[PDB]
């Protein structure tokens, strides 16, 4: 679609922002141990490595 | 409505809810209905500007032309015309006009009259062309509403989204309500990208495929006309107009 | 205004803002001066620096070709060129000169003037087509200016948003001042996808549309005064010229 | 081809948003820094 | 089934899995059930909306083309058309009548046949062609479709992500649902890119190397038959046809 | 240099420049070395793999066609060929030779010189052809590096941006300098995406514009030469070649 | 190598190198095993699977098209044609054949020895354009095999990124490492989008501008030997072929 793709610039764009948006939140908002430690809990059985 | 269209919406709707139910979801959460306003209404302004309002008049024959059955009438007329060519082997100017006088296909029966009244060869090929390019271009006029809808569904989609971060970001009173508030806003980007590609863009693919496949069989009938004119024998003709029949 | 262009920017204003209102948004949020010059600044800069001066004086002009109502005069012609036809045979070439005398179309006018003239068939083939491709070189001039506005208003919008993020992480140490920038940031983005996706690349179409049909209504006359200059007769003629209408 | 480019950013950008989702969800909050944000941000709309 | 494909595939299953494996990953994780069923099922829906079924019954034919071990019998109808040539310079075509029968390429006998009926020469290239291009649509009507399901495959892996999204978003509070989550997230994209990229849009490719050289090999033939039919020497059809071979 | 570009550039440079002070940031923070050395750089780097040596050194001329004031003198050319068209008429080709000479324009100069020699009309036809389409090409051949360079800029930003946050990623140990590096490396997708959209994609886009007008003044100097040579009388003259003027 | 290849390689080099070193960082930590592997053995794997294998020998044969330095002996051949034309008015064709009896170039060669042996125009025409256009075609399946290894390596990036989060997120062990893992993950999608739009896509345009001008040198002496064919006068001919040169 030579046009039709037209609207990917636009979504790239969306995708920015709101990269910007949780980039900052993470900044300085310490990780709680307990979560994190928690989430390699998580995930660990759904890739099973 | 053919059965390839009724799978495909079918295997679509199952496809994008069980992608969704599957993992814990609910169809109550995927619908909202100001992100339906804004995509749909959105991409319908966008349509209405675009095109001339008589455009917009003939969009249910293009739906017509897409999901009509196939009936395969091809395989009869190339009969028909090799027993045209039959007669005008030996009484061509009289006898070729009774056969055709009630025949059902129209674009046959006018082209046959033209050699009737004895027009000559590049004239009656003139006349034919003007018709058969007049079908291809009303044909195109159709498809160009439903590929140009397929461009602006997405970009409203983003309209709506960013539209919903505006609202959210704003009155962020809440840090343990901005997850579950931020996924709504995501719900437009789905219906955009999301009916651009399930229905719009696939519709005017269809319409596309179907004309090929009109074009094809009054090119054929062409060819038959100015082969019953030039006196062909009937192996000659049969030879010819098989070329286009798969 | 056309009937269909009214009802779509009534369509597309009650949709985006009235969804918005419907979320609890308020209209004057979305306004935002800066963005204003780096989306709209940065567009005229781009379509200046892409065209020469003298096309952007025909911007005007090709509004008003989009915006212009129809009133379909080609059956009126359609009936004089078949009247014409017949003149011809019966009067000679000559009396052909006193109907076209005012005909208030100037190509078809001027067309029949040619044959009145003399001119062998090749040529005034040649002339009339030259004129017609003139035309259509014109439209789609006027087409290409908004097609690059639309091209170039989306980009200009995410060069918008990154200067946005710059200002906020530059000014990230007081979160008080996270706000003004998370703003421009989005309503960058906001008036890019809109501009172009609602007023640029929908009048191009529009364009591209209402000139397709001026088009095909100068073929129709040149195809009607070769038919004249042939003798033809007056159940070919209509035959001939109704391919053109739909 | 001009755009060649649009669709291998937003893949790659969207990666990342997709950790950062996960990062922000491994993470306690600020109590006075995410207000200072929240009134200002608020103040942005003109309200 | 063919050697470069063969290749190909060792190649990527060693290269994309082996990577993998290498870094100390498991294969179990690159199956995920919801992520399967949004992309494969929703780009099978967009394909069986956008042709009509008949279409869908060629698919076998498609592959079955691609996958075909490479035959240099050109070189050998190359050498038949040459003596050929030489048969109809030295006797009548009644000789040809003989050589040409039984041959195992269609096209040529029956083209030669076209010669020893004595039919006109720009006819015989008018019949001959159709053939042609009859072949050359058949086969782009084939990549057709892997080229659309090619063109879905990504889109459906964003709806898949966004989807994936709308859920993490949902729970950023309950650490233990959110891994099952973003796994989909990115799962999603992996199948919209890889099977887009490796499968499909190959088979097409492919497809069209395969289409391009019979379609060279009918060119050449049709060279042949209409040198035969002029009366050229040995020499300069040898020469002619030499051209079409690499 | 050019009215609609000076215009342009002031334009965008208050455009984004502008609109970064309005928030009060300093110019330093939006300038980069790392940024500009891999966008122009990488750019540089790929623009000269992709064309021989001979082609850059075009790079000039082609700015030159580009932004070079306009002095089209197409009214002055198309009064002094209908004068000749009358005076070759009425005195005999001879008496054109005289007036031809010292013309300014090459391309008129050389046609007439054609005529003069009684060359015939599809040789003269021929001759002036291959002249206007070696200046069509050559036009042609310096867009294209300037549409190329536009198409690698922004993918070079890809590079420096993910570069950039590679090293950002290194400081997720601490929020300590985390934004001030995100915003640094963000910096090489703005100047990727802001020199093909501001700079290199509009001088393409001018390239084509002027090279389009050029081409229709020598294409009327066929009609010209060829209706020179026909005999035509200056009415006749006078329309056609009207056609070509704007 | 071709000169402007060789600078394009050490700015390239020196713009990507010396803009990561000059922020930060280590050589060292931009080379990754397993980000090779994938980028490099998948774009391998979709080029394998897109061609038949006699196509992927042509790939050594292409390189050398696109490195080729310029031999650029155009002019001392349109000399030789020049001389040629003279050779002919005087003596016949006879001489021509003594002249060109150990010329250089083949396509000359063969298309005098044509016109000595008394071919006709249209034929010598219609058997040198064959040749013209078998290497158009030959010259553009090598250009194919370039863009589509480039067209499949920013995907490969894209696939190599996240197979690499994919096995992170599994074990995510330690939560001061997390950003150096994830970071080491996006050293592929650099590989992929870096190798696509400096070594590949790049090479692809050279070997389209180096056949452009091959394929120029072959119409012009075409246009010679038609014009020695015609017995036209040594300015005409060189004025002819003068078009061809820049």
């Amino acid at each position: 679609g030579s046009p039709h793709d037209r609207w990917m610039i636009t979504y790239a764009d969306l995708i920015t922002l709101l990269l910007i948006f949780f980039v900052m939140m993470y900044a300085m908002s310490r990780l709680d141990a307990s979560k994190y430690e928690e989430v390699t809990s998580s995930l660990q059985t759904t890739f099973q490595s | 409505m053919d059965i390839a269209t009724l799978i495909g919406l079918i295997a679509g709707a199952v496809a994008i809810i069980g992608g969704f139910l599957w993992e814990g979801g609910q169809i109550t959460g995927l619908f909202q209905g100001t992100a339906a306003l804004i995509v749909f209404g959105g991409t319908i302004a966008a349509v209405l500007i675009s095109y001339p309002m008589h455009r917009i008049r003939t969009l249910p024959a293009g739906i017509k032309l897409a999901f009509k059955p196939n009936r395969s009438e091809v395989n009869e007329w190339l009969e028909d015309i090799v027993e045209m060519s039959m007669v005008a082997r030996r009484e061509g100017v009289l006898a070729l006009e009774q056969k055709v006088l009630d025949h059902p296909n129209i674009f046959l029966r006018e082209g046959i009259q033209l050699v009737v009244d004895g027009t000559d060869q590049p004239i009656v090929r003139q006349i034919m062309e003007l018709d058969i390019d007049a079908k291809e271009q009303e044909h195109d006029n159709y498809a160009k509403l439903f590929e140009s809808a397929g461009s602006y569904a997405p970009t409203m989609g983003i309209i709506g989204t960013v539209m919903g971060l505006i609202q959210v970001l704003g009155h962020l009173t809440d840090p343990s309500q901005l997850g579950p508030s931020i996924a709504v806003a995501f719900i437009a980007t789905l219906y955009g990208v999301a009916s651009a590609n399930l229905i719009f863009l696939p519709i005017a693919s269809k319409i596309r495929a179907k004309s090929a496949e009109e074009i094809l069989v009054m090119e054929m009938i062409l060819e038959g006309v100015l082969s019953v004119q030039n006196g062909d024998n009937a192996l000659l003709v049969r030879k010819k107009l098989n070329t286009y029949i798969t």
